[PDB]
């Protein structure tokens, strides 16, 4: 019901509330700004979601590589640091019946199944394309999915609350990073529970939006 | 049946071996060995270190070594080691100088003696440790992936200052390393699977 | 891609006279890697992986050795049936890629 | 100068000992500490916060269903959902989580611990459930009276999405508790929604949760 | 006891290209990758892609993505092939292998097939 | 007396340690310190000092025309006069300079530097050039345009005979930064000067620049 | 990518090896060595130090012995160092007494021990060493040019203090001198062209 207007543009969602901060923590400028010209929330392609969905994963910011007016600073400029505000809304009636985990997994390294071999670079940066878990139980990094609840998340549940709102702050060891090589931040989308229906086969949209709120930029160049 | 030690500075701090060499040595009529001192060889250790994203903390290593035999009796050999920072490049010449230059810190020891012990600072661009790195090394674009070369300690070389020894025994040594002044940051979820290679994060399963 | 540059890029030797081919990368791809045999009838056999591992029912006249920034392929006794297409392969990382290779001729009038 | 006479045990290396040495590289300043979020001075904040518990572990179970109960409606009145044992060394539900990954490099462990268990059915779904929890040689109960001889709460799908469930202060070191879920009605569903749902366990550490003693982690991988 | 089969040569005009199989014996194929390597009569070796047998995941060459597309059966055991669009540019002799665990290995190898195309 | 026991790693010799020792000589007194103008306490003022930039290294150049580039009358208008590398570990323009030859013996460089052109021609000499900088990854500028996009200034041989740029904060450590010069005008010199000039190029260090991690020279000679 | 250390004291205060030397011992049936310990020998000091033109330290010799093998075992030797200051004439009649006396300071040390540390105070006539002297060597007129007889340290002069003993083994002696309290003057440009002989600055190009 309540509209959050960021900018020029806004999107309907839930009432917004007692939101989830990263590690109990703000993205806070470093001790010009993007308040207006790269502010507005970018929503990514709708991805259907059924029931035999593993889950999809998008790195920060792999999925705003080329994003609107946010695409044109990335490959800009020298450096930036940036924190993100992603709001997942999963909109679905009273008869549909799941459970999705949005955890945010800083500094995830992927992994492959049974071989010893390293990933591509077009495996890595998908950009807005995003990815599909390949083993969502393990996390396709070796690890365990149980005890994978220490990062920051929000539960979406179709009974509860339909809707997600997830904010990051700036997590680099150094004070500025590389837009075309290191990835902060992963978004990930974790289907705990699959879907069920009255119908062999539904669809379920998921809307996905991120916000890349109180940042900075240096290296002017071309 | 029926906070202190709980702490972090206790939980990640202990002494374990990181490395484990031995070299033939009988008749040469060579010997010496380098290694990236890495968390990432010993098992025990690494997955003590992957519960954790970025860590701080300044090494100490101490050196120890041990000669067996393969009755003479056990001379007492000199050892020089010498720890080689980011960015001094090898070009090993051997029998000549580039351990004996004074830019890299050696430290003298005997067989029988107190182990030597050295406490490595905290050498970083960044502000800590990188244990997860996302992304490629360097500008490359395909460059390798997994490895930061923002982060490298150095490289630990350990040579016998005194010349050939006329015996058939064989020098063990061995490296004990135990972190200090450890600060946490964004603990992670273990991992349960066998490490298939020290080099990335693929599972088997 | 990273690219595994082979050379020599051609050779000529009579029975005997051990060869070694050096690989050179642009980056450390550790431990991992693999030599290939290209017979004439366009069958591909593995010869050596692994470095100093070979492979089992091949003849131990195949060796290698590296120096830490080059990979090396060394034959100990040639042979006539030993003239093929030898190339360096590494799959630490995708993509996977070859190199340049060698065609070994033997010395003639 | 100053007369000293060495003492027994002097020259000897020990693995525990915290002892000041030799800098290897003097007159060099670190880089300076950045704020970093998320700094972590203490292992039991990692272990507080709530895990999955694994409950479906069967035979021929493996994945994402793992971590989910299938629920019908085609059930009986009073029949076992499953049971929990709180042994952290072996493996119960409990095998990998927060609380117990951690507790694998310890021994001794004493504290309270929490559970939650969240419905993940659709919004119509009726019925009514049971929770109880087993004192240590606590007489497993064989249906559903013996469970209601220590301390349960009845727990309906429509009111509360949630459970909280406080366990007083178990122990162990180097069968005792359990967890019992039975079947109070019958699962009401609409004809539109689907007839299976799913629960989904959590566990989490008091405030009161204490370790010590040091060890090695049993599981290689 | 364990080989690899890959027999034929299916020459074919532009407008369609034809899909290669790959049928494993010897080993369980759940297991195993299955990779694939193109042997040119220009004497390149330029790799295609690798593909998982458990799940869809898949990798690609800068040059050749968006042309190669890998999929495979379980229950026959076999992999195949799936081009679009091929010219009278591309010809050359494919060939699969198979990897595992360790190594990720090339030590089984097909006969290859003859692929020549012409207008 | 007072009882001690030896710790890990007692009587070894270590390259970096500071330590006082037992004198040599005693009961002997130096000579006293008379005042010696130029006393440097710290490296960085070596370093702050201008030196010259050789932009003329080529093929075929050796000796005094390394520090000095030609122009003449007959070139066109908007030709690459040259590129200036900002690597020290390279060789540059900045291979062998005050900044430069301090840099090789430490590793990590962290700074911002300062640039400094004069022309040594005529009086007479009129035109204009064109002075940009490339940031980090900064596309290399083809022609003209390109430089534009950055941080640049219009330098006029009559008016200004000098030249102050300052760069902001590069960075390097164990194709990054450029610096562009074109030819904005044709270059006016009357019949009795002749038609080449040349200019010589500085650099210096700010406050700012640090330096750290000591180790051995590349260069032995 | 992305003013304590960057002091003059700790930049050319370093360990580094002035002076090695290994003599020939199997039968005698002497063993000796003398030199200037001049900073112009060791390559990477001399351009180390070639940059300032007046240095005033104190310099800290630090002797290491280690003795090589031509099973026996290596016995224990006893060595005397003694540092002769400039001034004293040696007529070198051996076997006898010009080491003994006790003018010169003279330090014994045995084979496994702590190496022998002694520190060198500032000896000169002057304020300061002078590492660019124009000029010549006292008034001859015609005196040796590059040589400033002003200022020399002495010469270190280490023996076996024990007799012959019946072994094979070769003593080899290693001298690392660190300087301290470093004061600096007159900065001056770096050689980049190689050294043709230490006891001028010509250059060959």
């Amino acid at each position: 019901v309540l509209q959050l207007k960021l900018g020029n543009s806004a999107i309907v969602t839930q009432e917004a509330a007692n939101y989830c901060c990263a590690y109990g923590e703000w993205p806070n400028y470093l001790p010009t700004q993007p308040e207006t010209a790269t502010d507005r929330f970018y929503t990514l392609k709708s991805v259907k979601w059924e029931t035999g969905s593993t889950g999809w994963w998008w790195k920060l910011p792999d999925a705003l590589n080329n994003i609107g007016m946010f695409g044109q600073n990335v490959q800009h400029h020298y450096l930036y640091r940036s924190g993100f505000l992603i709001h997942v809304q999963c909109n679905a009636t009273k008869f549909h019946q799941g459970a999705l985990l949005v955890v945010a997994i800083p500094e995830h390294q992927r992994g492959a199944h049974n071989t010893n071999t390293s990933p591509g670079f077009d495996d890595i940066m998908k950009g807005e394309e995003g990815g599909t878990f390949n083993h969502p139980y393990v996390l396709d990094d070796g690890t365990s999915l149980a005890c994978a609840t220490i990062f920051p998340h929000q539960w979406i549940n179709l009974r509860t609350n339909n809707s997600a709102t997830i904010v990051l702050p700036w997590m680099n060891a150094a004070p500025m990073d590389f837009p075309l090589r290191h990835n902060q931040w992963t978004l990930a989308i974790i289907p705990v529970v699959p879907l069920g229906t009255r119908t062999t086969s539904s669809m379920v949209p998921i809307t996905v939006s991120i916000a890349p709120m109180c940042c900075e930029f240096n290296g002017l160049r071309h | 049946t029926v906070v202190s030690e709980t702490l972090v500075e206790n939980f990640l701090s202990r002494a374990a071996l990181v490395s484990k060499r031995s070299f033939e040595y009988k008749d040469h009529t060579k010997n010496f060995f380098k290694w990236t001192i890495n968390t990432r060889s010993f098992v025990q250790l690494r997955r003590k270190l992957e519960l954790f994203t970025y860590l701080r903390f300044d090494a100490e290593i101490t050196i120890l070594t041990t000669v067996a035999v393969n009755y003479v009796g056990l001379p007492d050999l000199t050892l020089q080691a010498m720890f080689v920072p980011t960015g001094a490049l090898t070009p090993e010449k051997q029998d000549s100088f580039h351990w004996q230059s004074g830019s890299n810190a050696s430290v003298f020891f005997k067989i029988s003696d107190p182990p030597a012990r050295i406490t490595i600072p905290f050498m970083c661009i960044n502000s800590a440790y990188s244990v997860f790195y996302d992304g490629f090394a360097g500008f490359e674009k395909n460059g390798l992936y997994g490895i930061n070369p923002a982060d490298t300690i150095g490289n630990l070389c350990v040579r016998i200052v005194n010349e050939h020894q006329p015996v058939g025994f064989t020098v063990t040594v061995r490296v004990y390393m135990k972190p200090k002044h450890i600060k946490a940051w964004a603990p992670r979820p273990p991992r349960t699977l066998p490490y298939m290679s020290i080099a990335n994060a693929n599972y088997k399963g | 891609d990273i690219q595994m540059t082979q050379s020599p890029s051609s050779l000529s030797a009579s029975l005997g006279e051990r060869v070694s081919l050096t690989c050179r990368a642009s980056q450390d791809i550790g431990s991992s890697l693999n030599w290939l045999q290209q017979e004439p009838d366009g069958t591909i056999k593995r010869l050596i992986y692994a470095t100093s591992s070979l492979d089992s029912g091949v003849p131990k006249r195949f060796s290698g050795s590296r120096s830490g920034s080059d990979y090396s392929l060394t034959i100990s006794s040639l042979e006539s049936e030993d003239f093929v297409d030898y190339y360096c392969l590494q799959y630490a990382s995708f993509p996977l890629t070859f190199g340049a290779g060698t065609k070994l001729e033997l010395k003639r009038a | 100068g100053v007369p000293t006479y060495l003492l027994p045990g002097s020259g000897q290396f020990l693995t525990t000992d915290d002892h000041s040495s030799a800098p290897a590289l003097p007159c060099f300043n670190p880089t300076p500490e950045m704020h970093i979020p998320g700094q972590v001075r203490n292992m039991l904040e990692v272990v507080q916060v709530e895990s999955m518990m694994e409950i479906n572990n069967t035979e021929s179970a493996v994945g994402m269903e793992r971590l989910k109960v299938d629920i019908s409606a085609l059930t009986d009145v009073d029949q076992l959902l499953f049971n929990i044992p709180l042994d952290i060394q072996l493996d119960g539900p409990l095998r990998n989580t927060l609380v117990g990954n951690i507790s694998r490099y310890y021994t001794h462990w004493s504290g309270s611990l929490e559970m939650t268990f969240m419905f993940c059915g659709s919004f119509m779904a009726a019925g009514k459930l049971i929770l109880c929890y087993t004192p240590p040689g606590g007489s497993c109960p064989t249906t559903r009276e013996t469970a209601m001889l220590g301390t349960h709460i009845v727990w309906d799908f429509g009111l509360q999405s949630s459970v909280t469930l406080i366990i007083p202060w178990i122990s162990g070191s180097h069968n005792v508790g359990y967890v019992t879920c039975f079947m109070q009605t019958n699962l009401i569903v609409p004809s539109e929604s689907s007839d299976t749902c799913s629960l989904i366990g959590f566990i989490a550490a008091k405030d009161d949760f204490s370790l010590r003693l040091m060890r090695d982690s049993p599981d290689i991988g | 006891q364990v080989q690899l089969q890959q027999p034929g040569a299916e020459l074919v005009m532009p407008g369609a290209s034809v899909k290669m199989s790959c049928k494993a014996s010897g080993y369980t194929f759940t297991d195993y990758w299955m990779h694939w390597v193109k042997q040119r009569p220009g004497q390149g070796l330029e790799w295609i892609g690798a593909i998982d047998t458990s799940d869809s995941y898949t990798t690609y060459n800068r040059k050749f993505k968006g042309k190669a597309t890998l999929t495979v059966d379980e229950s026959s055991s076999t992999a195949y092939m799936q081009l679009i669009s091929l010219t009278s540019e591309d010809s050359a002799v494919y060939y699969c292998a198979r990897g595992g665990g360790g190594n990720s290995p090339f030590a089984y190898w097909g006969q290859g097939t003859l692929v020549t195309v012409s207008a």
